[PDB]
C-alpha cells in the first residue's frame, strides 16, 4: 500500500523523543512534498504539524522515506499522527496518507 | 566482612569488547569475567606474550545487520601474528563468512542477521610476540549483550 | 545488579539536598575504592566529581554500602550521577557502575 | 573500505558474461558519476572503458551498488579492472577506486 | 576578561599514568573548550568547518635491544560517513642501529616524532592520537608529548 | 547532507601511491582539499590571493638497509614570486639516516625517518610553491598521511 | 604597501652571521614581525592576550660526534605576568650518536632537525623564547634551516 | 480587509521574482494612485519604493487590484513590503494599508 508507516503504536513516557517514519512506494510521489498532520485525543479537528521547535523532520532520498522526530514531550501531545505526501505524473494530481498512534504517560504515581 | 587466600598461575588473558565503543572494536580487560594476568599486556588493541612456550589462541565475533541489501557482503575475521623473528603479520587463525545469501529484503525489513565467527589453535609464541583479532567491518559488531565478543590466549 | 543505586529518578528544588546511596552486590568489591560521576543534562561530557565541599561521601563497610550527599543544590546541578567500585579476588581485577538520573527545577 | 569490488578473481571461458559489482561505503560518494578502468594483461594502460553495447553497466541507488556486465568474452577482454567513482562533500572533491582481475581461456576449437 | 573564541583544544600526556597515553585538560597551559570534548582519550569535533591537527610525542628507551623496535606515531579519525579509522598523519622512526651493547650498556637514546596538518572535519567526528608502544613515553618534564586541534 | 559553508583558500596535497621514484601530489583523494582558489599547475601550488599563509609538509624516508657512506635526505619548501622570480627556499631540513655501519658482513635493517617543516609567510597572488625532496627513491607512500603537503590562508 | 591584512605575527630566522649563538632576525627576506611582536633579547613579546601558534625549527650539525654521551635539546618556553617562573609549553630531546664513534676513519657529518608547535592562550606581556643547549651545533647555512614564530589565531 | 496583500511570508532565491498582489475591498480607493513601501530588517525608518527599473507594476481597475513584481532578487532586499492606495468620496480623503514579508538566502559561490 502506498505509504507504509512503520511506528504504529508508541507509549513512550513524558520527558523522551520519539521519531516516526514513513515509506513512498508509488514511483510518482516525491519526497519534496511532504507534510504531517496530529489528531489530539478528545477531539475531532485534525492540526497541520509546523516543523520547527519540537517538530524536526528528517529525509532519505535513496529510499524515498521521510520521518519526523519530536523533541521535549509533555502530556498534551497524545494522538493519532499522520503523514501525508504529494503524487504528480501527467494528467494526474493526488496525495495520500499513512497512520500511527501516540500515548504518552506521565510521572507521578511515587507509591507510599 | 570476607577472608581470600587464593593463588595464582601462568600467563593467561580473555579480553571482551568495548559495548561504548561506537562501531568500533576496543579490547578491555577491567570488566566482570575477564582476565589480563601472568604478564600478558594489552598494548595498541593487541596482546604482547609475555614469555615464549606453547599457547592457545582463540576468539569470537557476533556480526549483525538489520538487512541484507547486497548479496555480495564479505564478513571476515583474523587472528594474526607479527613476531620478533619475522616483523611481518602472518595469519594464524581466518574464518571468511557471506551473511546475506538472499535477494535482499526489497518488500519488509526488519529481518536481523546474525553470524557468529569461531577461531581457535595452539601455536609456538615467543617473547614479544604481539597477536591481534580484527574484522573486516566493524560496523557490523554485536556487543550489545556479555561475552559476544572476546579474544584470549592462556599458556599451556 | 554489579553495584545498586537506590534513588533512581528525583527532582528537588534549588537550594536543597539529595542522597544518593549505592549498595554493593559483589562480595569482591570494596567499599574503599569508590568513586562517583556526573553527566550533565543534554552532554556527553561525563566529569568525576570531587569528593569534598559540596560533595560529601559516607561509607559504610558493615552493609557495603557508600553514599553521596549533595549539598546547595542549583539549577546546573541536573544530570545524570552514577557510581562506581574496584573489585579484585583473584587473577582478575575490574570495575563496576551504575545508573540514576536527577534532575533539579528552580524556583 | 571505501566501495567495495566484490569478484576479485573470476575465471571465465571464450563465450560468456562476467559481471563485477561494487557496493559504496562513503556516504559521500554518488552513484550517478562512475567510471570504469579496464588495463590490459601484460601493458599499463588503463583505458576508460565505454557505457554502451557490450558493456552493459547497471545502476542502483537504493542499494548504493553499481556492475559492470561484459557479455560476448574473447580472450582479448583478460585484464585487471577497477571501479571508480566521485565523490564530494564540503570543500572536498575525491574519487574511488577498486580492484579485481580477469582470466579468458579459449575453446580449443576441435578440428573435424 | 577577554572573550572566548573558536572550538580549540590542546591536550598532554598524564605524567603519572604509568606506561599508557591518557590525555588531560586540567593541567597549566592546556585548553579544551568551545565544545570539544574528550571521551574516551579521543576528541570530538563540535562543529562543521577545518581544523588544524598537530601531535607531538618523545620516546625514550635506556638501551637499543635487538628486536629492533619500530616506533610509530599516528593521528587517525572515525568520520560520521565512513565508520572506519583512516589515517590522516603518520610517522614511522627506528632508532636503533646499534649491535646491541654488550660491554657500554645503559646509553639512553631519544627519539621525538611531530605531525601537523590542516583538515576538514564534521560534526561529531572522533579524531584520536595514538602510538604502537605507548612503553617508551617521556612525560617527565613538560609538554614533551602533547595533542590538540584548532578551528581556523 | 549540508551543515556549513566554509572559506578561505587551503590546500592539502598527498603523494601518489601508484608512483614510481617521484613524488607526485595529488589532490583528488579521501582525506585531500584544493578548494577556494589555490590550484596546482606543475606539481605546484598557486597562490590565488594575497595574505599571510601556512605552509606545512611532511616526507617519510624508509630503506631496508643500510647503503655506503654518508647518504643525505633534503626536504624543502620553496617559493617563486611574480614579484621576484627566482626559486628561494622558505623551510628547509636535513637528515642523515645511516650513521657510519656501512654493511660489511653484517645484516640490513629497515630505517625510517620523518621531516616536518612549517612555518607562517606573507604570499602575493600568482606565487607558485613546490615541496621537492632530494631523493624521490625513498619515498614510502605505501601508507597513508605519510607523505603530505600544504597551506592554508589564516 | 598595498593590502593592509593584520594580526599579531613574527617568523624569525637566525643570524647567519653569529657562529656560536643563536640570534633571531626580522629583516632578512621571508621573514615577518609586525603588528605589535616585539623581539627583546631574543624574546618574543606577545602584545594582546589571545590565542597563539607557536611554532619553531632547529637544525643540528656536528662532524662527526665522537662523544657517546651527547643530548640536544630545543623547548619553547613562557614567562607570564601571572606567574614570573620559567616553564617549557614545548619540548623536544633528540640524541644524535648511539654510541657509533669513528674510530679509523675519517669525520661523520650528522644532521638533526628538531619541530615544535602548538596552540596556547597567551596573556599581555608574555615573554617566549625558544632555546637550545647546544648552540655551537647550530646550522644556520642554507635558509629556512632554523626558525621560530607565532600568528595570532 | 480594507486592502489584502497575498503573499504574507515569502522565501525566494537571490537571482528570482516575486510577484505581491493587493486587492481593494472599498470602492472608494482607485486603482490609479498605488503606493509602495519597504522597511528594510533591522531597520526602523520605512523607505518608499520608487516605480523604475526592477520594479514593474500590474494595474487592473476592473478587478480593482494592483500588483509589484520584483524582479534581479538580491539578499539584501528582504523586508517588510506594504501596499497603499488612496481614498476620496465626499469630504472624506485617506489611506489603506497592508503587510508582507520577504526573506532570500543566498546561493554561495562553489570554489573548485
Amino acid at each position: 500500500a502506498r505509504v507504509d508507516q512503520t511506528p504504529q503504536t508508541i507509549t513512550k513516557e513524558t520527558g523522551e523523543s520519539l521519531t516516526i517514519n514513513c515509506v513512498l512506494r508509488d514511483s510518482h510521489c516525491a519526497t519534496s512534498s511532504t507534510y504531517w498532520y496530529r489528531k489530539k485525543s478528545g477531539s475531532t479537528n485534525e492540526e497541520s504539524i509546523s516543523k520547527g521547535g519540537r517538530y524536526v523532520e528528517t529525509v532519505n532520498s535513496g529510499s524515498k522515506s521521510f520521518s519526523l522526530r519530536i523533541n521535549d514531550l509533555t502530556v498534551e501531545d497524545s494522538g493519532t499522527y499522520r503523514c501525508a505526501s504529494e503524487c504528480q505524473y501527467g494528467l494526474a494530481e493526488y496525495d495520500v496518507y499513512g497512520g500511527g498512534t501516540v500515548v504518552t504517560v506521565n510521572a507521578a504515581a511515587h507509591h507510599h | 566482612r570476607s577472608s581470600s587466600r587464593t593463588p595464582s598461575d601462568k600467563p593467561v588473558a580473555h579480553v571482551v569488547a568495548n559495548p561504548q565503543a561506537e562501531g568500533q572494536l576496543q579490547w578491555l580487560n577491567r570488566r566482570a569475567n575477564a582476565l589480563l594476568a601472568n604478564g600478558v599486556e594489552l598494548r595498541d588493541n593487541q596482546l604482547v606474550v609475555p614469555s615464549e612456550g606453547l599457547y592457545l589462541i582463540y576468539s569470537q565475533v557476533l556480526f549483525k545487520g538489520q538487512g541484507c541489501p547486497s548479496t555480495h557482503v564479505l564478513l571476515t575475521h583474523t587472528i594474526s601474528r607479527i613476531a620478533v623473528s619475522y616483523q611481518t603479520k602472518v595469519n594464524l587463525l581466518s574464518a571468511i563468512k557471506s551473511p546475506c545469501q538472499r535477494e535482499t529484503p526489497e518488500g519488509a525489513e526488519a529481518k536481523p542477521w546474525y553470524e557468529p565467527i569461531y577461531l581457535g589453535g595452539v601455536f609456538q609464541l615467543e617473547k614479544g610476540d604481539r597477536l591481534s583479532a580484527e574484522i573486516n567491518r566493524p560496523d557490523y559488531l554485536d556487543f550489545a549483550e556479555s561475552g559476544q565478543v572476546y579474544f584470549g590466549i592462556i599458556a599451556l
